């Protein structure tokens, strides 16, 4: 259907829910048969902008991640599957920023993705936009050590099954 | 004649089509451009889906027109 797929979202669904939880028009990006397409436009505009990865012609399933603008020149990257899985795209996608511009990838750790990549980057992945947009920043390890927390926390007392019986809610 | 087709990742590309080209051309002449197989696109004009069999003409694209295309992928 349209917007998600067992638990998965589609690239559909991924605009669907942004908009339900009034982001108006999000645009996202894509790494299609190793090329990306990242409207740097949009990503300014919005501050931030979520990514289809590891996808092509012959993968319909790929992973979600989570491109962030910071202030000034910096950007970072979100990996739902933590820091070393983010590491895997960052030389690829820093190439598409503006000249000039850096980007980091955010130090989450690793074993709390669950199958849930699109979930993750439309809720931790904007409150990390938030935070590395504030006021008085935390630094980046903070940030990172702060959204592995938010995982195991939102995971905990079967969490799994209340963020999946969400997921299958939007689908409606 | 010249359509558009613009996505959800923002990218808007031109294509040169007749009317009389059927919608499953139409994505043979995705697949060309930007190496999408026919199998992943949704393809969409004025809230409408389009029909494989149909043509450009069924639903009055005119020169100029702006398609949808919504691809079938997920993560
Ligand atoms: N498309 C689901 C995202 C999770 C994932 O990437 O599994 C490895």
């Amino acid at each position: 259907p349209k917007y998600v797929e067992g638990v998965e979202l589609t690239q559909e669904g991924m605009h669907a829910i942004f908009a339900r939880m009034g982001y108006g028009d999000i645009t996202s990006g894509s790494i299609y048969n190793g090329v990306p397409t990242i409207d740097t436009g949009a990503l300014n505009r919005q501050g931030f902008m979520p990514v289809l990865t590891g996808v092509g012609p012959h993968r319909d399933s790929g992973h979600w991640i989570m491109l962030i603008k910071g202030p000034g020149n910096q950007y970072y990257l979100f990996d739902p599957l933590g820091k070393t899985s983010g590491e895997g795209y960052q030389n690829i996608l820093a190439a598409q920023l503006p000249m000039g511009s850096t980007l980091s990838v955010i130090p989450n750790g690793s074993g709390l993705n669950m199958g849930l990549c699109g979930y993750w980057v439309a809720s931790a992945g904007l409150r990390a936009h938030q935070a590395l947009n504030q006021h008085n920043p935390p630094t980046l390890l903070n940030v990172g050590q702060t959204i592995t927390n938010e995982m195991r926390n939102e995971l905990d007392h079967d969490g799994y099954r209340k963020i999946t019986g969400w997921l299958r809610a939007v689908a409606d | 004649m010249q359509i558009f087709v613009k996505t959800l990742t923002g990218k808007t590309i031109t294509l040169e089509v007749e009317p009389s080209d059927t919608i499953e051309n139409v994505k043979a002449k995705i697949q060309d451009k930007e190496g999408i197989p026919p199998d992943q696109q949704r393809l969409i004009f004025a809230g409408k889906q389009l029909e494989d069999g149909r043509t450009l003409s069924d639903y009055n694209i005119q020169k100029e027109s702006t398609l949808h295309l919504v691809l079938r992928l997920r993560g």
